[PDB]
């Protein structure tokens, strides 16, 4: 009686958004970009090699100087690169081999790594006895870590296979705020560049924007049509993209609280993992299983380039901080740099 | 009475949802289009730059 | 005739082009691959190394020679005799550690895992092919090129003597036979239903192909310069079957990196890589 | 916490051999290059010596190259300089110094408290031998090379190092402007091509010492002669 | 053309990779193993004989050493990390044989031995795991036998006409497994019944995992 007037209430609820989307959905993004013209061929040119895991490379991250890079593969080892001379910086072994997520803090004085070990550890890499040290490890997901991302040198955000997203204080080592809502595994999450929001895709094909003082989930982002992996906010914070294993990417606007433009091609039938802006956003990368890299024309939907100089998955992608480069992890063991020549 | 609770709180989150103010697509649609255009010069890999500015040679 | 020599030469280059290119690539899949430092893959890279010579040195100094009549120098041909006899020799003593390499993989497969060979030890095994190379045919040759006559042919002094052909073709055709022949019948037997009588069927079909390629390509020369010394008739006028033996053993170098190196599964990777 | 001990030092005849012992304590020995310097009795700092991390590359000055031999012991986490032939040219306090070589390191960062030994090429010029200063004011120290310390990587390998009196030397400013870990912001090193200032705001008791200016362009190391802070 | 500083970072960075050479070369020569089963399949009973997230057990039997990976406390999603194991040497897979007639506690109308099957049956086929083969317990062999008395095969296999010997329904819930296996030529299953006082399942491993490196080597070189 009460569980099923409830539910129903739920269904008037969601019939309530809907049309609300459609109210404010009078234009397309596509007929808004018509006029403007395309960004041309992309051309980048494989810069850098990395070379030296010997393992799937599942995750790498840049730092904020837009020249070291932390890559993580299941060989057991995060190794931190110089990409200006491909010198190794660092070798971290790691306790447990089954990385899946790394991330660079923004100070450059820690980085994060987790997997199926339920467990986002801390490495300390400025000590003075000249060695990286394990400086916390987060307990608390019985899931596997899939996603983690530092706010500062205190605060990270980690999501995970259990559903939920937490928000942890470093120093305590405890989870202050619990994000709940997803109904499947949180695969990836994006920081809004002023670290008050961000964004998670689960396996529920669903978006999520969370408050991360507040704690609450603010808007629920749907479209896809299997597990969502990848996701990115646009330069400006107003919109992100995600990437799912349905061969397509999505391009949501938080304001409009509504998808706005879909990047997929007949010839793509592989899944998605990941997905990243140029600087100014008009570019808009993605790693496919089919081991390339698509470059799309973020406003008009056109695919503007390939990377293409991987034999096996490419795992992951990120662009500096100053635009100049994309780095490419890949299950074929390797990272390569790319940008393009006048 | 899990079933209950949990359909409590899930009505509860679809009403702070539904009470967001939306701007219209076509204006979310410019800020975007603006923002790539005003940020276009800077942007490496949209525009590559000269050798002699590029760190990765 | 001057037309049938000119096209005989463009065949003879042919091969020896497809020797050198051939070979090439499982030493350039080495170089460029680093997944390729197993122990197989330093003998597969000896083996490509004295094959490719074979169509660099030996099969290009050769076609003037017999075809255009160059008249060899008293320098060059002792050179040319002794490095093709050390390229072919130790192509048959990779073969021969290739198959004692996949012997042990499979006879004691756990000691075969779990052992750290380093460079310096294979190294040792590579160099050691080459130096035995050398000594089975390498002073022989050198000793008794006094023996031949002026104006003779640029074939190795001792064909004179049959017993020293005898003794050269037991160490370098019928002991690596031997060898050959055993570890594969080993390789056969480490197996110990339609699947796995099919899979027997088809990994016996294998290592008769190996096997009966270098014995197909080495057994005729190898045979028939004997029972020529024999005869006294190893100097003079060669006929066709003779020369047609003495190329058999040359198109072994063109088939080694077929059957070796292209089979593997590792060398498979890299040669997509380098091309796609 | 971070310990460098050296020992095996003491008055030697002319001719004679020493060995110097550096016992490291509380980092990881041997990911650190080690340097030996030594510092003639009122005389500034002079390099002597270099082995890497992982004992590859070593560096000798020309004053000492063939008479004297630097090794480690990994395991035991123990530098050693093997000397010979000691002249009286050699007698100085022989200082044990830590550095490890990674993009944005910081080399040169611990000192050893030093042993005392006695016997019975860019130029860095530091004009100024000494200063006389009062706390709470500014002071300005120069430096001059004979050539450009700026490399073509962006880098300008000056060093500025304060010795204390009574104190081993500590690094103050590494690579012409970035600030050592462990230093006041009231330090700050300015510098262009051959030329560099090491600025001192708000001067205070503790910053009174010789400052040395040292080139890690290229080997030798070189140091300038060094000014000092009076009061 | 490079500094004395870059040149230190350059041969530091050779340390590095001589490093993970050598860390590269010793896991290559270990053993790993995925430990699957469904749960009360006597999977815990195993390890104590092999002597929150993922589990791993480190042990070595003559000469080689052995890494068995336990992922039963994962209770995500599969499809996102079941290809992380992809290169194991092969999977232990765990059927306790004295739940053919047990009914699986949370869906209370699933028979428990036909759990297993389906568990069997998407990990055997997956694509992630062709060329890998599979270690098969059959455990609870003592108690299996006691329940065949009392219960007979019927219950679990409706379309089984074979009897109620001990022997016979051990060996028909065997082929019902294996005939699972949907590429007979790629990979092998090898079965072997455990019990709780047995103490030859470490070596049945072993001969297992020796036969699976022989067959390695042998398509490697191209011979298969
Ligand atoms: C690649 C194969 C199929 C074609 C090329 C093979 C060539 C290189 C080899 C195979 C058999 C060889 C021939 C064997 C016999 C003779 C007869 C002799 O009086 C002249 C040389 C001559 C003619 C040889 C020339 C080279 C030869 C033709
Ligand atoms: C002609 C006879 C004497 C053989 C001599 C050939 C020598 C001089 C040449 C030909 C093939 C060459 C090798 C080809 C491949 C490699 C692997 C590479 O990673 C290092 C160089 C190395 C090892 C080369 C060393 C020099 C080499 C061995
Ligand atoms: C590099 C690859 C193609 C192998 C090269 C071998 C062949 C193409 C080379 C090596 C020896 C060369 C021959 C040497 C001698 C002569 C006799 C001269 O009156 C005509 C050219 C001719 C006939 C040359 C033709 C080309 C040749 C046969
Ligand atoms: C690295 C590869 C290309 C080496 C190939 C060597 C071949 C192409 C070179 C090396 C020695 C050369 C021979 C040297 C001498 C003569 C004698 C002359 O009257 C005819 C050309 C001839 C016969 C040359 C033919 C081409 C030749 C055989
Ligand atoms: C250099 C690479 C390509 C081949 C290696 C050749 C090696 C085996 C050495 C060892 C003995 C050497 C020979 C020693 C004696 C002579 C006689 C002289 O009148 C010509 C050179 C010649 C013929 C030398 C040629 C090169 C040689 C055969
Ligand atoms: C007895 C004389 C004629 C033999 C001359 C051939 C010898 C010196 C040459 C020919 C082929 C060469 C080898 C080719 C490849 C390699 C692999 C490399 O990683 C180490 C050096 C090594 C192992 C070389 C050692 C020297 C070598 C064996
Ligand atoms: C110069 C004379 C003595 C050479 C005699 C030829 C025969 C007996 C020699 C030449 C090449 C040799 C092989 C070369 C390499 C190996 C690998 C080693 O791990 C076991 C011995 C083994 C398998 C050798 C067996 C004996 C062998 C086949
Ligand atoms: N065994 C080297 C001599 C030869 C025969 N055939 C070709 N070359």
């Amino acid at each position: 009686s009460e569980l099923d007037q409830l539910r129903q209430e739920a269904e008037q609820l969601k019939n309530q958004i809907r049309d609300a989307r459609k109210a404010c959905a009078d234009a397309t993004l596509s007929q808004i970009t018509n006029n403007i013209d395309p960004v041309g061929r992309i051309q980048m040119r494989t810069r850098r090699t990395l070379r030296g895991h010997l393992a799937k490379i599942y995750a790498m991250h840049w730092g904020t100087d837009s020249r070291l890079l932390v890559s993580a593969s299941q060989d057991g080892k995060l190794i931190i690169w110089d990409s200006y001379t491909t010198n190794k910086v660092h070798a971290i072994p790691l306790r447990s081999s089954w990385v899946m997520t790394c991330a660079y803090a923004p100070s450059g004085n820690y980085v994060a790594c987790g997997g199926l070990d339920n467990i986002c550890s801390i490495y300390n890499l400025k000590t003075r006895e000249g060695n990286v040290r394990v400086s916390r490890e987060l307990a608390g997901h019985t899931g596997y870590l899939s996603c983690c991302r530092f706010l500062d040198d205190n605060q990270i955000v980690t999501s995970s296979g259990d559903t939920t997203c937490a928000l942890w204080d470093i120093e305590t080592g405890q989870q202050t705020t619990t994000f709940t809502g997803h109904t499947g595994d949180v695969m990836s999450l994006s920081l809004a560049p002023d670290t008050r929001l961000f964004v998670s895709g689960a396996c529920d094909a669903s978006a999520k924007l969370w408050d991360v003082r507040e704690g609450m989930c603010r808007q629920t982002f749907t479209g896809h049509e299997s597990d969502i992996n990848a996701i990115c906010f646009f330069p400006n914070g107003n919109a992100f993209a995600t990437g799912s294993d349905d061969a397509t990417c999505r391009l949501f606007d938080l304001r409009a609280d509504q998808e706005l433009m879909t990047y997929s091609h007949d010839n793509i039938i592989c899944g998605i993992t990941s997905v990243s802006f140029s600087k100014s956003g008009r570019l808009l990368l993605a790693g496919y299983d089919d081991f390339n890299c698509n470059v799309w024309d973020a406003l008009k939907a056109d695919r503007a380039g390939v990377l293409a100089g991987h034999d096996n998955r490419v795992s992951c992608l990120g662009v500096t901080d100053d635009g100049m480069a994309v780095a490419t992890g890949s299950w074929d063991s390797f990272l390569k740099i790319w940008n393009g020549s006048s | 009475t899990a079933s209950i609770a949990q359909a409590r709180k899930l009505v509860e989150q679809l009403k702070m949802e539904a009470n967001i103010d939306r701007i219209k697509v076509s204006k979310a649609a410019a800020d975007l289009m603006a923002y790539c255009e005003a940020h276009a010069k800077e942007d490496p890999l949209l525009t590559p730059v000269p050798a002699s500015e590029n760190p990765f040679r | 005739s001057l037309s049938t020599r000119v096209t005989l030469a463009f065949f003879m280059s042919l091969v020896a082009f497809a020797i050198m290119l051939g070979n090439a690539l499982v030493i350039l899949a080495f170089v460029v691959d680093k997944n390729l430092r197993h122990r197989s893959s330093y003998f597969f890279l000896n083996l490509a190394i004295s094959d490719f010579f074979v169509g660099v040195i030996s099969i290009p100094l050769y076609i003037p020679h017999t075809l255009f009549e160059w008249d060899f120098g008293k320098e060059i041909c002792v050179f040319w005799l002794t490095t093709d006899y050390l390229l072919c020799t130790a192509s048959v003593y990779n073969i021969v550690l290739i198959s004692y390499d996949r012997y042990l993989s499979v006879s004691n497969a756990v000691s075969y895992r779990t052992q750290h060979t380093g460079v310096l030890k294979i190294v040792t095994l590579m160099v050691a092919v080459w130096v035995l190379a050398f000594l089975v045919n390498g002073p022989m040759i050198l000793v008794s090129e006094s023996w031949k006559d002026e104006g003779s042919e640029c074939e190795p002094g001792f064909f004179s003597e049959w017993y020293i052909l005898a003794i050269t073709s037991f160490l370098e055709f019928v002991i690596p036979v031997i060898l050959v022949a055993y570890f594969n019948m080993n390789i056969y037997w480490s197996l110990w239903e339609h699947v796995e009588l099919l899979r027997a069927r088809r990994l016996a079909k294998s290592l008769a192909i190996l096997l009966g390629v270098f014995a197909v390509c080495w057994a005729p020369y190898s045979l028939f310069t004997i029972v020529l010394s024999f005869y006294s008739s190893a100097t003079g006028p060669k006929s066709v079957w003779y020369r047609i033996a003495f190329w058999l053993q040359w198109f072994n170098s063109f088939v080694n990196p077929l059957l070796y190196p292209l089979c593997h599964k590792r060398f498979q990777k890299a040669f997509l890589k380098i091309f796609c | 916490d971070v310990q460098l001990v050296e020992s095996g030092g003491g008055l030697v005849q002319p001719g004679g051999s020493r060995k110097l012992s550096c016992s490291a304590s509380g980092f990881a020995f041997s990911s650190f290059g080690m340097h030996w310097v030594r510092q003639a009795p009122e005389k500034g700092l002079e390099w002597v010596a270099y082995i890497s991390s992982g004992s590859g590359t070593i560096y000798y000055a020309d004053t000492v190259k063939g008479r004297f031999t630097i090794s480690r012991d990994d395991p035991k986490n123990t530098l050693f300089l093997q000397m010979t032939s000691l002249r009286s040219e050699d007698t100085a306090m022989y200082y044990c110094v830590r550095s490890i070589y990674y993009y944005g390191s910081s080399p040169f960062d611990f000192w050893g408290q030093g042993t005392t030994l006695t016997v019975s090429d860019i130029v860095m010029t530091q004009a100024t031998s000494s200063v006389p200063v009062t706390p709470g004011e500014s002071v300005s120290i120069s430096c001059r090379s004979s050539k450009s310390l700026l490399h073509s990587n962006g880098n300008t390998y000056l060093y500025w190092f304060l010795q204390r009196p009574g104190q081993s030397p500590q690094l103050l400013i590494y690579r012409m402007s970035n600030l050592a870990s462990g230093v006041p912001d009231r330090f700050s090193g300015s510098g262009s091509g051959t030329a560099f200032t090491l600025t001192i705001s708000r001067l205070e008791a503790e910053d009174v010492g010789v400052y040395y200016c040292m080139q890690h362009l290229e080997y030798p190391l070189t140091f300038g002669a060094g000014t000092k802070l009076e009061l | 053309t490079l500094s004395a500083e870059d040149k230190a970072a350059v041969e530091r960075s050779k340390m590095i990779d001589r490093n993970l050479r050598e860390d590269g070369e010793k896991a290559a020569r270990e053993v790993k193993l995925l430990l699957l089963g469904a749960g009360e399949s006597g999977k815990n009973t195993i390890v104590k004989q092999m002597k929150t997230g993922i589990v791993e057990t480190h042990f070595t039997f003559k000469d080689l050493h052995f890494k068995m990976f336990d992922v039963g406390a994962q209770r995500s999603e599969r499809k996102k990390w079941i290809h992380c194991f992809e290169g194991v040497t092969a999977i232990i897979f765990c059927v306790a044989l004295s739940d053919y007639d047990l009914v699986l506690a949370e869906d209370e109308e699933m028979n428990r031995m036909h759990a297993s099957m389906k568990l069997f049956d998407s990990i055997c086929n997956n694509k992630w795991f062709t060329d890998t083969s599979i270690i098969l317990f059959l455990n609870k062999k003592d108690l299996f036998e006691e329940k065949i008395k009392k219960s007979p095969l019927t219950i679990c296999y409706p379309e089984y006409a074979g009897s109620n010997t001990y022997e016979e329904a051990a060996a028909y819930i065997q082929c019902q497994f294996e005939d699972l296996n949907k590429r007979k030529d790629t990979k092998e299953i090898y079965t072997h019944f455990t019990c709780s006082t047995d103490t030859k399942n470490v070596q049945f491993v072993f001969d297992a995992v020796t036969d699976v490196i022989i067959k390695n080597n042998l398509k490697d070189c191209g011979l298969f």
